DNA sequence: CGATCACCTCGAT
RNA sequence: AGGUG
């Protein structure tokens, strides 16, 4: 297992891992010292003769330079130390222990390893300071973040080792994931958030900032796309200069709810031959989804070029953000003097539908359904009228919640957040539970000696009534904790299991293949499946589609 | 431990501002506030650096050799 | 320990000179400077001026990356016009202001009391 | 080190949950991640 | 239980339908019971669809319950990934478990199974029945440290 | 890390010019992004800034006690008795342009912890170096000058990839590799190796 | 309807319509001949295994059965010309278009597609919060999920926590 | 003078807690709509009453500002953390001599403080500075 | 400021860690599972102070 | 004079407050930015630690002694030691200072910037001079001595600019501010009822018109006529920071202008 | 024996992604260690991009042996194999 | 090219839906009693009030990299105060001899139908609208 | 007969 | 062991 299955490896570096808006999305940024470290053997050819021979003047101290020369009959001559470390003429055939140099294949990792996509092959970039940086939309395949993560970096050390890492493992061909058929990669976090902003039909931008704009695209055409407005001023919306970013032949479609062709609230999407005509950019369009403009343009334009779309998506956004700016203050959790009281008021007729059920419960007026107990049935009352009581407050505080609520406007781009962050942000926290049933009683029936006995009120039983702007009670506090226990004591008893698992069904399949003739076979050559998938069709290459035969009226077929 | 010099945020000088400071709070018996607006530490970069001080030298000199 | 010198972001190394004039592949009468060891200070000033000549069709420029000083500025005019005489232009309007500006603020604290 | 100096120590029917009874005893929140989450307790 | 069922026109219709739901398993008596579908009876057992109907609907069910807790928990992943798992647990003829007493009893190449648990005894019993490794495995050639027969090297290059 | 479960390694370092900018002239010596808010709904960072705020202004210390009745909108209506827009909301000029940016950002002052793991402490790479005497192996840990582990879950990886020859350079040319002689009859490991 | 089947039609339509500058004003070029004929000789040309006997002639015509299905309802005679507008030229393009999107659809031989199983449901496991469920509001909905059911699957568990029988 | 008494769990079961000395057994008969709910006196057959029920905590979350608007796992992520944050550890520092020793050059008393912090000596050896933060999207760095 | 508590051996500082265990002398009743032919177990886990 | 204008408000030894009309904002940004890190200044760049039984550790004092200000008034007629021709430092590079410090009380002895004395050739040029603002007369408390500590050490002061360190800006906080009626539209207000109630009133906008209510938006309008305050460290006077500001941004556009001509 | 003739071959006509990258690989590998160039190079100097050249002019001199899982094997030269993808 | 439509539009309602700068406006002709007209304007730079009588041109003259007007000498095809460039996205026949033409202008789209547009406005990523008074 | 991957650090015999 | 993700 741990000398044969696995091993300590040879050419390989490790750090702290950090993000970067400038940076490639198939790139990786290199530290120096890494660089200086690390090394390639590369044999003396007259095609590189030159650059080598100056490489080995530069030593192992400064950066495109070399450490060791290695000359035929073996030996290896110690460029850091050596008499002749500044002499030597270079032969063909000799190998030249060269440092990574930009654009070199590498294989970059984040543990653990439970994909193929948390190994790929990245182009070199070696820059200053210690972290190991990389571009924002692979943050996804590796499930990292810059919290203090850290990664591992291995280099190739054969022309056809380097082949297999540019020629399978690259990070543009791992756009469009065979697991779930859709890409696994896409537009995140600033670049998600502030697209949409870019992209609303009010934002107008002038030609001092869409010159900018246009130049920080590096593929761009050259050409100033006439302005949308050409009335007492010229003005270029969002959109326009956006679409400079999407290629031409790129044609997508959507459709939302309200979208209408004329699509008044700006929903759905539509963009023919690479101009966006309507719909607001938001997680739909640039997420890793599967009708995306990422799954649409790896398809139609290719994979290097659609690792070139998320760059040149980022370059625009990233600056047209960095100038419009974007904050979340304690003002985005404020909810209006007239919608707290609606929010209070709600909370006060949950606790009276509870109140009645418990005062029917307690006069034998309540009738169990069959299969289940007279208290279970009560408890899944109480439960299900105290859950709507926090989606009903929780729905009143998100329309409140105006276009310009900086939380409202992460949930609108899908950056971050989702309808319960509101809600207990702002309007109640609501019901806490364990072993999937609301506070027990751990003292002699009682959950608190705060408490009476046979006290079953919402309250008592773990109802968070507040929200975290109003703040929780001790009780409150202390039952809440008690759940998010819970929650931290799984999340550790998962992994445990859940890797466990991963092992097993990997050691179970490793050697199942696809052989020569579409046919799924194991290391004894038995048949698992006589066509791969039933269909011999390889699972990134295929997408949802609508069989139109299927569906409709009869009289609807006939037309 | 010791008044830094210049406030890290804006950089006005504050390294000369902490005796005067504490007769301010001794001697004159005036609150933070207008202790820290005497000296003239308007903006609140340049208050903190002076009133969430901890002089933790006091202590240390109390140390024998 | 990876951390580059601060020198490097005003002094200028070896083989390094300050501008570097590059003509534009995408379109006519258009070049491509690179400043180095210059920021947002100088870029910004510059591109914002050469939009003030009516004969610049185009001015933007852009610091590629933040760890390193350089940044690219793009100025397209119109035929006849060298983009390299534009730069010049608005390199001595930019001058002329700043003169004005110094006299008129000595001008000015000459008057003053305290 | 105040709080190492009041750490609490469980070897080996559920243990690592926030019982009721550790109200005003054991700390609701400070607790390992993982490994040793609610076995490790403090004061 | 809510039902997409075709409606007389032409289109699928939205029909409400009486479901039992059971606490315990006995399929082959409940499903001889008069008044039922026993076209469409289900159990999450697996196990006990093998048993009643044979491989083929264990190896549908077994799949319906590895799809059911992927779907559930929100996820997507295709069909021939799950289906694939499904279809080595059945090949065997009955239901082969993901785990030592499974598919590492196997027929397989000694090296691959020792790679994976029980490590020294199938070495062991390996020696006793003088056992014939065919390294046409991962783990074998992983082992040999040899080029396996793996994408890139599941083809031989010749000049 | 601020004192609510917040996380994070200096991402790049901006002089004070590049910096957004206060119309008073403050600048922040930390810049953190709204998306680590909505989701981790720490709330209590939000209100602790808009107390060290009226906290530093008024020259007090802020009472941050739990069970307290000190509320959101009293704080408030002591920072806007201090002339700034009483949700820590802040105008803030683009260090690049000194034009305004169209959002207005909460600033004020919040209690950050420096904590250890510092990347100079973490950074290792080898290209060759000391073995394991028994295995052959590179050494273990970066105190030792180790190799990394390219553990089974990483060898997967590459079987999945389809890359057979990285796969086998990673586990010979790297890290391990050796010749032994082979009898040709009885297979084994007894062929005296009697070179030259 | 909406299931994952290799060559998205409906873009080659799309990018057919672009390239050839289609006009729905005009009358079409084609024949009723060009498009029923013309679809039935694209399937016939939709190949996964080229072996010239019987056996492996019906596992090729089985595994392009759903895929024809579509192909058939969107390149019908009626949809060509009515909705599509398409000419002979643009509708030519279209058929070889799909014929050489389908080859390369096709899953490639040495595929490690056994790791690839493992690790694709393997993955999305370790993301599986919440070893109860979201059914836990309601009683009559309490069944084993998450890792500790998908551990029930895989070990064979002869004794299920929450053994069912769903009567119809 | 028996005006408080010493209470493990066993004894817990039978007696009665108020919360509050004031909230919890004064007297009954408008309201501030941004201070939190609270329930009642209601239960009033009282034997007890709570110190303070910020005492329910210990050292690490004894430093957290407002916990009580925080989601339960980020607190107990932040008691994690404290101990890994640096500060003046200790007086004497300069006369000790140990494996690896973190000291921060301008400690400073945080401006958002709890009143448990008074006893946990955390503003005569603080571990952290009060750093002027905008919470905001600049570079995407 | 330094709070004692611990102990110093062979220079270095020990911090003897709180173990928690259940307490003796104390009897408890325990429902035992389908399998198990006693329904009901009462125990006590006795011990000398 | 001619293209922009200055309108001093208000004029002190620390600060100046003044409007900058008829400018383009690239003009006052760069200037605004200049000012900051631009302006060379003089400031302790070597310390030779001699003796040091004090409390705090070498590094730690070498590093305050950087951040005190030093009279930078005649900086330009001082070279940059990289340009200068002699080995290492010298009269007409650096600016060399001693601080000697002995508790000899019994109560705690302290250390100020008046302690630091020049050792150097000062050739008439106004530099080096610990800038003491405080009343009592001695500025920056550098160190606390208690009784058998001693504090020899040796300081080299160079000449550089805020950009290589902080500690090189005459710097300050530069106050900054154009429309403050939002006539521009440049910023959305963020609001709950009312952004005029809610967003207070700058003390600038008594030297503007309001947007005067039903008023259509002015779309041609540009940023012109912009409310500064520079304050000043010390080591130069106010009028010299903003008089040096606008010829640091001259002499670094003139090397373009340069840079063409050489090419 | 064993071997399959050149008519009567059920194997792809395509070369596979495999197949290309074990191709490009191993001629680099000969590139870089001084062998001789099937094609005029375009100011070219790196193995790979020269092997990816030879590859899309079709002189790479290297034949496939596709073996089965029975073990009979289908000889298919690089010249032959369509490198569409 | 030259004019492909010109008419006089009578405003009935007027909708800033959560928008700030931009009013989806309606309108019908004044002359032709079923030509009609839905339209995004930019009622910051031009308001529109409910009721109003506007002159709206579908033209496709006054291609390339766009030049600053620069008033020297360029006089463009406008005594007009509104005028914006967009696309044809769709042309939907409405039953019979009512038929509609979808324009974008960068998003600010643009519904217009009748029955005499005809061989004039066509499939062309050239389009100019401009309204006046 | 099992029982998450990788990574750091310490002081033990 | 003590921790990092
Ligand atoms: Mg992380
Ligand atoms: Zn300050
Ligand atoms: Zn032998
Ligand atoms: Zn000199």
């Amino acid at each position: 297992r741990g000398n044969l299955m696995g091993k300590r490896v040879d050419f390989s570096a490790r750090t702290v891992i950090s993000g970067d808006p400038n940076l490639e999305l198939d790139q990786v940024g290199v530290p120096k010292s890494i660089a200086k470290t690390l090394t390639y053997p590369e044999v003396v050819t007259p095609y590189n003769i030159d650059r080598l021979t100056q490489l080995v003047r530069n030593g192992p101290n400064e950066h495109p330079g070399a450490k060791y020369v290695i000359r035929d009959s073996g030996d290896r001559i110690d460029l850091r130390y050596s008499k002749r470390a500044g002499d030597i003429q270079l032969q063909y055939g000799w190998k030249v222990e060269r440092h990574i140099m930009d654009n070199d294949p590498v294989l970059f990792n984040r543990q653990p390893s439970l994909h193929k996509m948390s190994m790929m092959a990245h182009r070199v970039k070696v820059i200053p300071y210690s972290t190991f940086r990389l571009n924002l939309s692979v943050t996804s395949p590796y499930n990292a973040d810059f919290d203090g993560d850290e990664m591992n970096l291995h280099v190739p050390q054969s022309e056809e080792t380097r082949a297999e890492l540019s020629q399978l493992c690259a990070v543009p061909l791992q756009i469009v994931s065979p697991q779930s058929n859709k890409p696994c990669m896409g537009i995140v976090q600033d670049t998600l958030c502030g697209i949409r902003k870019l992209t609303l039909r009010d934002t107008f931008i002038e030609l001092d900032q869409v010159l900018n704009m246009l130049y920080w695209v590096p593929d761009w055409d050259g050409v100033i796309p006439t302005p949308a407005i050409i009335k007492p001023k010229p003005l270029w919306s969002g959109k326009q200069i956006l679409s400079v970013a999407i290629p031409n032949g790129i044609h997508l479609q959507r459709f939302d709810e309200g979208t209408t062709l004329l699509s008044p609230k700006d929903n759905g999407m539509l963009i023919i031959d690479g101009q966006i005509i309507f719909g607001v950019v938001e997680k739909k369009t640039v997420g890793s989804s599967n009708g995306g403009l990422i799954h649409v343009v790896t398809r139609e334009k290719g994979p290097q070029v659609c690792a070139k779309l998320f760059g040149n998506i980022q370059k625009v956004v990233n600056f047209w953000l960095l100038h419009n700016g974007f904050s979340t203050g304690i003002g985005d959790t404020i909810a209006d003097g007239p919608t707290m009281r609606e929010i209070t008021e709600t909370i006060a007729e949950a606790k009276k539908k509870v109140l009645d059920v418990t005062k029917e419960a307690q006069a034998n007026l309540l009738t169990a359904k069959h299969g289940m107990t007279l208290r279970e049935s009560f408890e899944d009352n109480v439960v299900r009228f105290l859950n709507e009581a926090r989606d009903k407050a929780g729905r009143l505080a998100e329309v409140n919640l105006k276009d310009l609520n900086n939380v409202k406007q992460m949930v609108m781009a899908g950056s971050k957040g989702s309808f319960i962050n509101i809600a207990q942000m702002s309007a109640c926290v609501g019901q806490q539970s364990v072993e999937g049933k609301r506070i027990a009683f751990g003292f002699v029936d009682r959950t608190l000696p705060h408490f009476s006995k046979d006290d079953y009120s919402p309250e008592s039983k773990g109802f968070v009534e507040n929200s975290y702007l109003r703040g929780l009670t001790p009780q409150e506090f202390f039952f809440h904790a008690m759940g998010g226990r819970e929650g931290l004591i799984d999340t550790a008893v998962k992994t445990a299991e859940t890797g466990y698992i991963q092992r097993r069904l990997v050691k179970a399949l490793e050697d199942i293949m696809v052989h020569y003739d579409n046919t799924t076979r194991n290391s004894l050559g038995n048949v698992i499946q006589f066509i791969y998938g039933e269909d011999g069709m390889d699972a990134a290459h295929i997408e949802k589609q609508s069989l139109d035969t299927i569906g409709g009226s009869d009289a609807a077929f006939e037309k | 431990m010791i008044v830094p010099v210049r406030c890290f945020s804006c950089g006005k000088v504050v390294g000369d501002k902490w005796e005067s400071y504490l007769n301010l709070l001794q001697e004159d018996e005036l609150d933070e506030g207008t202790a820290l607006s005497r000296l003239g530490l308007k903006r609140y970069c340049c208050r903190r650096m002076i009133l969430t001080h901890v002089d933790l030298i006091e202590k240390f000199l109390r140390y024998n050799p | 320990m990876n951390a580059p010198d601060r020198f490097e972001l005003f002094l200028l190394g070896e083989g390094e000179s300050k501008l570097k004039i590059d003509p534009d592949t995408k379109a006519p009468n258009a070049v491509v400077i690179t400043f180095e060891k210059e920021d947002h200070t100088l870029g910004n000033l510059i591109r914002a001026e050469l939009l003030n000549d009516r004969k610049v069709l185009f001015a933007a420029y852009k610091v590629e990356h933040p760890f390193f000083a350089r940044f690219k500025l793009r100025i397209q005019t119109t035929e006849g016009y060298d983009p390299k005489d534009a730069l010049k232009n608005a390199c001595n309007s930019i001058i002329n202001k700043l003169g004005a500006l110094k006299t008129n603020f000595e001008t000015e604290w000459n008057l003053q009391t305290l | 080190t105040l709080s190492h100096l009041r750490r609490t120590n469980t070897p080996i029917a559920k243990p690592r949950q926030l019982h009721n009874t550790h109200w005003g005893l054991v700390c609701p929140a400070e607790t390992p991640e993982g490994q040793a989450c609610g076995l490790v307790k403090n004061l | 239980y809510d039902r997409k069922v075709p409606s007389p026109t032409g289109e699928y219709v939205k029909e409400p339908e009486w479901v039992l739901e059971t606490d315990g398993v006995n399929l082959s008596e409940v499903m001889t019971v008069p008044g039922i579908d026993p076209t469409r009876i289900y159990t999450n057992s697996f196990i006990d669809i093998m048993e009643v109907l044979g491989i083929e609907a264990g190896r549908a069910a077994l799949y319906k319950e590895v799809y059911n807790v992927i779907a559930s928990d929100g996820s997507y992943v295709n069909y021939r990934h799950m289906a694939l798992l499904v279809d080595v647990m059945t090949t065997q003829g009955g239901l082969t478990s993901v785990t030592r007493h499974g598919f590492n009893r196997s027929n397989t190449g000694a090296l691959m199974r020792c790679s994976f648990e029980e490590t020294v005894e199938i070495l062991f019993e390996a020696g006793a029945s003088a056992e014939l490794d065919d390294c046409r495995g991962v783990s074998e050639n992983v082992i040999l440290g040899q080029m396996a027969p793996i994408g890139t090297g599941a083809f031989d290059v010749m000049i | 890390a601020s004192r609510h479960g917040q996380k994070g390694t200096i991402g790049i370092t901006y002089r004070r010019e590049d910096m957004p900018f206060t119309a008073e002239g403050i600048v922040p010596d930390l810049i953190i992004n709204p998306h680590a808010i909505p989701s981790r709904m720490t709330v209590a960072h939000l209100i602790e800034c808009l107390l060290s705020k009226v906290a530093a202004l008024s020259g007090n210390e802020g009472d941050a006690s739990p069970f307290t009745d000190i509320t959101v909108e009293g704080i408030s209506k002591l920072l806007r008795e201090h002339g700034y827009q009483s949700r820590g909301f802040e105008v803030m000029y683009n260090g690049h342009t000194g034009k305004k940016l169209m959002a207005q950002i909460f600033f004020g002052p919040t209690y950050y912890q420096r904590l250890r793991h510092m990347v100079d402490d973490k950074i290792h790479a080898r290209a060759r170096g000391p073995m394991q005497v028994l295995t052959r192996q590179p050494v273990e840990g970066r105190s030792r000058d180790g190799g990394l582990r390219f553990g089974e879950m990483e060898r997967d990886c590459m079987i999945a990839h389809g890359a057979a020859s990285f796969l086998k350079e990673r586990l010979m040319e790297a890290s391990d590799a050796f010749r032994v002689h082979i009898c040709g009859i009885c297979g084994l490991m007894t062929v005296i190796a009697k070179l030259n | 309807a909406n299931w994952p089947l290799p060559v998205n039609i409906r873009r080659i339509i799309q990018n057919a319509q672009q390239t050839f500058h289609i006009d729905h004003t005009k009358p079409s070029d084609l024949t009723i001949k060009d498009i029923v004929l013309g679809v039935k000789d694209l399937q016939e040309n939709l190949l996964v295994l080229r072996g010239k006997n019987e056996i492996i002639q019906n596992a090729q015509r089985d595994a392009v059965t759903l895929f024809c299905c579509l192909l058939r309802s969107r390149l019908a005679t009626r949809r060509v010309l009515q909705e599509y507008r398409l000419t002979k030229q643009a509708f030519d393009w279209v058929l070889s278009n799909i014929e050489a999107q389908f080859l390369r659809s096709v899953v490639h031989p040495g595929e490690m597609v056994g790791v690839l199983a493992a690790q694709s449901i393997g993955e999305p496991a370790t993301q599986m919060t919440l070893n109860t469920f979201h059914f836990a509001g309601v009683a009559s909905k309490k069944v084993t999920s998450g890792v500790p059911r998908l551990k029930e699957i895989l070990n064979v568990a002869k004794n299920m926590k929450t053994p069912s029988l769903t009567v119809y | 003078e028996g005006l408080v008494e010493y209470i493990d769990a066993e004894e817990e079961e039978s007696i009665l807690i108020a919360m509050q000395p004031e909230d919890l057994e004064p007297a009954e008969a408008d309201v501030d709509p941004a201070k939190r709910i609270r329930v009642s006196h209601h239960a009033t057959t009282f034997t007890h009453c709570e110190i303070h029920p910020s005492m329910i905590l210990g050292v690490a979350a004894s430093i957290i500002p407002f916990p009580d608007h925080n989601q339960s796992p980020r607190n107990t992520y932040q008691s994690a953390m404290g101990k890994q944050a640096m500060g003046v550890f200790l007086t004497n520092y300069n006369v000790r001599m140990d494996t690896m020793a973190n000291i921060l050059y301008y400690p400073q008393k945080p401006l958002g403080t709890t009143r448990a912090m008074e006893y946990l000596k955390f503003r005569e050896l603080p571990a952290g500075q009060n750093a002027i933060v905008a919470i905001a999207c600049y570079s995407g760095y | 400021f330094d709070m004692g508590g611990y102990f110093i051996i062979n220079g270095s500082e020990k911090v003897l860690i709180a173990q928690e265990r259940s307490a003796g002398n104390i009897v408890q009743v325990f429902k035992k599972a389908a399998p198990s032919p006693i329904s009901h177990v009462a125990e006590i886990r006795s011990a000398l102070e | 004079e001619e293209g922009p204008q200055v309108k001093i408000r208000e004029a002190s030894k620390d600060n100046v407050d003044f409007i900058l009309s008829n400018v383009d904002l690239a003009m006052a940004n760069s200037l605004r930015r200049v000012m900051i890190a631009e302006i060379p200044t003089l400031a302790i760049d070597s310390v030779e630690v001699e003796t040091n039984t004090t409390v705090l550790a070498d590094e730690f004092i070498a590093h305050r002694l950087g951040l005190i200000p030093l009279q930078s008034m005649d900086i330009e007629q001082l070279e940059y030691s990289r340009d200068c021709f002699c080995e290492d430092h010298c009269d007409k590079c650096s600016v060399v200072l001693t601080l000697q410090a002995f508790g000899e009380s019994e109560s705690t002895t302290n250390v100020y910037s008046k302690d630091l004395v020049i050792v150097s050739n000062l050739m008439g040029r106004n530099i080096g001079h610990p800038i003491i603002q405080d009343k009592e007369g001695n500025g920056v408390l550098i160190c606390k001595l208690r009784k058998g500590q001693e504090l020899k050490l040796t300081c080299v002061a160079k000449k550089g600019i805020a950009k290589e360190h902080a500690k090189w800006g005459p710097a300050a906080a530069i106050e900054f501010e154009y429309d403050p009626w939002n006539k521009l539209k440049h910023t959305d207000y963020w609001y709950e009822q009312d952004s005029a109630k809610e967003w207070p009133q700058s003390k600038n906008c008594e030297y503007e018109d309001p947007p005067n209510e039903g008023d259509p938006f002015d779309y041609k309008a540009q940023a012109d006529t912009f409310y500064m305050n520079v304050e000043s460290v010390g080591s130069i006077p106010v009028d010299q920071v903003v008089v040096r500001g606008i010829d640091t941004l001259q002499k670094k556009v003139a090397s373009i202008l340069l840079a063409l001509t050489q090419m | 024996e064993k071997a399959i003739p050149k008519d009567q071959r059920a194997t792809t006509p395509y070369m596979t992604k495999y197949e290309r990258a074990r191709i490009l690989g191993t001629r680099a590998l000969q590139i870089s260690m001084n062998a001789p160039v099937f094609v005029d190079l375009e100011g070219e100097t790196d193995p790979l991009r020269i092997a990816m050249k030879e590859l899309a002019e079709k002189k790479i001199p290297l034949v496939i042996r596709r073996y089965l899982p029975d073990g009979s094997f289908e000889d298919w030269s690089v010249e032959e194999l369509i490198v569409d993808l | 090219s030259n004019t492909l439509f010109d008419d006089i539009f009578q405003v009935s309602e007027v909708d800033p839906g959560r928008y700030n700068k931009v009013c989806r406006i309606e309108a019908a002709s004044t002359t032709q009693d079923q030509c009609k007209l839905t339209l995004d304007i930019n009622v910051e730079l031009f308001p529109v009030a409910a009721q109003d009588s506007l002159t709206v041109t579908i033209a496709s003259s006054l291609t390339r990299s766009w030049r600053p007007p620069q008033a020297g000498d360029r006089s463009l095809a406008d005594d007009y105060d509104y005028v914006m460039y967009g696309t044809a996205y769709k042309f939907e026949e409405v039953s019979k001899d009512l038929i509609a033409v979808y324009y974008s202008f960068g998003g600010l789209l643009m519904r217009l139908e009748g029955n005499y547009r005809n061989l004039n406005n066509l499939k062309q990523e050239n389009a100019y609208l401009l309204i006046r008074r």
